[PDB]
């Protein structure tokens, strides 16, 4: 889950960059 | 920043806030005119914070200046964020003083084992340490062997990786594009992990040794 270390708000997975999910809080990770 | 302490207040610099309505990525002042960080951080303006320590209180330090130009590394990949490096000239010319001071490129690459310095305001995992004051953590950097054994096949000749195999202590999200700062020199730049701090997965850091070519060049403009 290559996930880039940046601060990014989302509503769902597709906002991510990479392999990061939206995690529960709002934000990708 | 996960596992660190809080910095002493302008300990890191050339440490700087990309903001584009809230902070989402660290950089490192070079020189006056110009930021490095991540191509992954990359937007077609954003304001650079300077003289930071606490991101929302205005403490007096501050420098808050507009990028005029934001130039990713030609050959950057997002598919693998390989090549994640970026520069950003700065609208007008920083200060420098007491808290704002340039961090040196690299005369050449560290070697694994070599103690370095991380920063920035990112998740820190835990609720005593508040992001909103600069972090602070020392890792040392890792052999190819053991990074391209946490990540098998992923890793580039333009990425190392630094921290701990046990876990506990590394940059997180939010801290994107800042420094690793090792004998005084910027050796690389916070790019991608499998999470954070989790065992077996340590950070994974762009390498600047490999971009100064691309690096002097650029900061020439034309
Ligand atoms: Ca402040």
């Amino acid at each position: 889950r290559v996930c880039p270390k940046i601060l990014m708000e989302c509503k769902k997975d597709s906002d991510c960059l990479a392999e990061c999910i939206c995690l529960e809080h709002g934000y990708c990770g | 920043i996960v596992g660190g302490y809080e910095c002493k207040p302008y300990s890191q610099p050339h440490q700087v806030s990309l903001n584009s309505g809230y902070h989402f990525c660290g950089g490192s002042l070079v020189n006056e005119n110009w930021v490095v960080s991540a191509a992954h951080c990359y937007k077609s303006r954003v304001e650079v914070r300077l003289g930071e320590h606490n991101i929302k209180v205005t403490e007096g330090s501050e420098q808050f200046i507009s990028s005029s130009r934001v130039i990713r590394h030609p050959n950057y990949s997002s598919y693998n964020i390989d090549n994640d490096i970026m520069l950003i000239k700065l609208s007008k010319p920083a200060t420098l003083n007491t808290y704002v001071q340039p961090v040196a490129l690299p005369t050449s690459c560290a070697p694994a084992g070599t103690m370095c310095t991380v920063s920035g305001w990112g998740n820190t995992m835990s609720s005593t340490a508040d992001s909103n004051k600069l972090q602070c953590l020392n890792i040392p950097i890792l052999s190819y062997s053991d990074c391209n054994n946490s990540y098998p096949g992923m890793i580039t000749n333009a990425m190392f990786c630094a921290g701990y195999l046990e876990g506990g202590k590394d940059s997180c999200q939010g801290d994107s594009g800042g420094p690793v700062v090792c004998n005084g020199e910027l050796q690389g730049v916070v790019s991608w992990g499998y999470g954070c701090a989790e065992p077996g997965n340590p950070g994974v850091y762009a390498k600047v040794c490999i971009f100064n070519d691309w690096l002097t060049s650029t900061m020439a403009s034309y």
